[PDB]
């Protein structure tokens, strides 16, 4: 319908090089140059350059020259762009956009993420005390993301969980927490539904004082 | 290259407010443009050249300046529109974008609940303890957590982070994790929490022996 799908998510050493993917949809492909953007924590936009998908002609912003890559597949549909000499600065979510006058239309967003760190899931610890508040610390885990949910997913009032920080070790951490009935302590159960999919990570973790 | 400053950088606005975003540019451009973005989105286009409405966009949204000063405004807001705004610039390589302006929503005080978490024996064996503390649906975000460590005021070794505005209440909900090696957690006994924030009339300190 005019919309633009980019491949999945990245996680990279210092050093290394990837190539993400935009494959483009709902028009003819040659008729638009394809522009790429970055967004980086403490979302601030930054263009990073074109390609001409016809004549295969690339410009580029100064600050991206030494970073950035981009060609061009008229058989397959896609734009690429190919991010090389990786380093912690690097990580941010990266968008493709149609260049019809002002992008109207992005792609969805490509997170990459560049870490010496390895593979890493979580440690779980339970967080014990009308109303308590419990939860569990997910712990010491890398990549991005977590998911935590309560009860299999009948508990979602009263839960908040926190965004991720980033510890001086390279691996995340985050609590989520409940509030609940006090006199439903030592006889009701909670539990965390930890899932932590870029190292295959499933923990059902109970809480109780 | 070209940089625009926006105005302002945050934003505290009720449903039917007039709001006025200023994006100065620091050298001549012809035309700007205004994207408007929700957390975990590609931004959206709302208007193009400087002052033209894009498809589907509400009639609440308008544009105008030219040189270096431009303005967008929101003559009445609405629930949709509480979002970040950048303004964009495609007349000079590189393009460019404003630092952006988040606008949120204004409601009334509301003191958070204070709950502090005790190490578990179980992280204690790996050898790092974590306390925890918890302010629970508060307003404003605006709030002061100390750490007290026998009564030793801490300072740089917590981290913290915070919950967007509730859709429902427009609260927020922040958690403080301090970071202990089990030796050092060991020397010490009364561990604190302290919050300082505008709906408690006194700081609320909530606490806990180390040893049950």
């Amino acid at each position: 319908q005019v919309q633009l799908v980019q491949s999945g998510a990245e996680v990279k050493k210092p050093g290394s090089s990837v190539k993400v993917s935009c494959k483009a949809s709902g028009y003819t492909f040659t008729s638009y140059r394809m522009h790429w953007v970055r967004q980086a924590p403490g979302q601030g936009l930054e263009w990073i350059g074109y390609i001409n998908p016809s004549t295969g002609y690339t410009e580029y912003n100064q600050k991206f020259k030494d970073k950035a890559t981009i060609t061009a597949d008229e058989s397959t549909n896609t734009a690429y762009m190919e991010l090389s000499s990786l380093r912690s600065e690097d990580t941010a979510v990266y968008y493709c956009a149609r260049g019809g006058g002002v992008f109207d239309y992005w792609g969805q967003g490509t997170l990459v993420t560049v870490s010496s760190a390895s593979t890493k899931g979580p440690s779980v610890f339970p967080l014990a005390p009308g109303t308590a508040a419990l939860g569990c610390l997910v712990k010491d885990y890398f990549p991005e993301p977590v998911t935590v949910s309560w009860n299999s997913g009948a508990l979602t009032s009263g839960v908040h969980t926190f965004p991720a920080v980033l510890q001086s070790s390279g691996l995340y951490s985050l609590s989520s927490v409940v509030t609940v009935p006090s006199s439903s302590l030592g006889t009701q159960t909670y539990i965390c539904n930890v899932n932590h999919k870029p190292s295959n990570t499933k923990v059902d973790k109970k809480v109780e004082p | 290259d070209i940089q625009m400053t926006q105005s302002p950088s945050t934003l505290s606005a009720s449903v039917g407010d007039r709001v006025t975003i200023t994006c100065s540019a620091s050298s001549s451009i012809s035309y700007m443009h205004w994207y408007q973005q929700k957390p975990g989105k590609a931004p959206k286009l709302l208007i193009y050249t400087t002052s033209n409405l894009a498809s589907g966009v509400p009639a609440r949204f308008s544009g105008s300046g030219s040189g270096t000063e431009f303005t967008l405004t929101i003559s009445s807001l609405q629930p949709d529109d509480f979002a970040t705004y950048y303004c964009h610039q495609r007349s000079t390589y590189p393009l460019t974008f404003g630092q952006g302006t988040k606008v949120e929503v204004k409601r009334t005080v509301a003191a958070p609940s204070v709950f502090i978490f005790p190490p578990s024996d179980e992280q204690l064996k790996s050898g790092t303890a974590s306390v925890v503390c918890l302010l629970n649906n508060f307003y404003p975000r605006e709030a002061k957590v100390q750490w007290k460590v026998d009564n030793a005021l801490q300072s740089g070794n917590s981290q913290e982070s915070v919950t967007e505005q509730d859709s429902k209440d427009s609260t927020y909900s922040l958690s403080s994790t301090l970071t202990l090696s089990k030796a050092d957690y060991e020397k010490h006994k009364v561990y604190a929490c302290e919050v300082t924030h505008q709906g408690l009339s006194s700081p609320v300190t909530k606490s806990f022996n180390r040893g049950e």
